[PDB]
């Protein structure tokens, strides 16, 4: 079947036709959601001298080549809509910046 | 990373952490401007903290630049703002968000961590003598940051 979650590392959750996998420590993701963020790692770890759950830290068992063979999900953009209220708070947050520049309260980093 | 910007930019703006905000400056969906009330268990209850965020090209695997704008006393935070907090440095995760983040601090400036300074005279005073330490912290949130 398919999962009621999220994958943590998109924010998006999963549809029937879409490729995703499941961790041995009971996870979810997209499969190209998890084949970037092993990517990553990989990179990192060595420039230091076991890659680990984005979620609990559990080290993983994976198939790099596997998972990127996977199609991406196919997700529309989120639209970003203000509400009436939230334009409000900005404007009285404004007023407050405003203040702090004058006590020289500010830091410039010039 | 901008999908995953905008998910979150939605998020904060239908559940923010507690007396926090967040959101872009101007059109700049990479570049995003915070503010913290200052925690009532804190010397900066009544505050206002204002901070900058700017996420790297390969958000969420990077962590994303925090640092405060409004000048704070703190002996894990430095003049230039900088912060010394493990989660935006050696413990990043994508599984971690921004208003993690913001909740995090708001942690941080409730009970520092003296042993790791950015700032070694104010660890020093934090350490030997903590009546001087909450004086001081206050004293600057009132004349900076309220
Ligand atoms: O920090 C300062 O410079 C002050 O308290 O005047
Ligand atoms: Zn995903
Ligand atoms: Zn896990």
């Amino acid at each position: 079947n398919i999962p009621h979650g999220q994958c943590v590392i998109c924010l998006y959750g999963f549809q029937e036709k879409e490729a995703f996998t499941k961790t041995p420590c009971y996870h979810y993701f997209h499969c190209h959601c998890l084949a970037r963020y092993i990517q990553h790692m990989e990179q990192e770890l060595k420039a230091q001298g076991g890659v680990q759950c984005a979620v609990c830290r559990e080290p993983l068992v994976y198939d790099l080549a596997s998972l990127k063979a996977a199609p991406e999900p196919q997700q529309p953009m989120e639209l970003y809509q203000p509400s009436a209220e939230s334009l409000r708070q900005q404007e009285e947050r404004k007023r407050l910046y405003q203040r702090q520049q004058e006590r020289g309260g500010i830091i410039d980093l010039e | 990373a901008l999908k995953r910007i905008h998910k979150e930019l939605n998020d904060l703006a239908r559940d923010p952490p507690a007396q926090c905000s967040a959101g872009p400056v101007g059109d700049d969906m990479f570049h995003w401007q915070a503010t913290i009330m200052g925690p009532n268990d804190s010397p900066y209850q009544g505050g206002v903290f204002f901070l900058t965020i700017h996420f790297p090209t390969d958000y969420p695997f990077k962590p994303p630049k925090v640092a405060f704008t409004t000048r704070i006393y703190h002996p894990n935070i430095n003049s230039n703002g900088s912060i010394c907090l493990d989660i935006l440095r050696s413990q990043w995760s994508p599984a971690l968000t921004i208003s993690k983040v913001l909740l995090s601090i708001c942690s941080l400036l409730c009970d520092p961590n003296p042993d790791d300074p950015l700032v070694p005279e104010i660890a020093r005073i934090y350490k030997t003598d903590r009546e001087k330490y909450n004086r001081i912290a206050r004293e600057w949130t009132q004349k900076y940051a309220m």
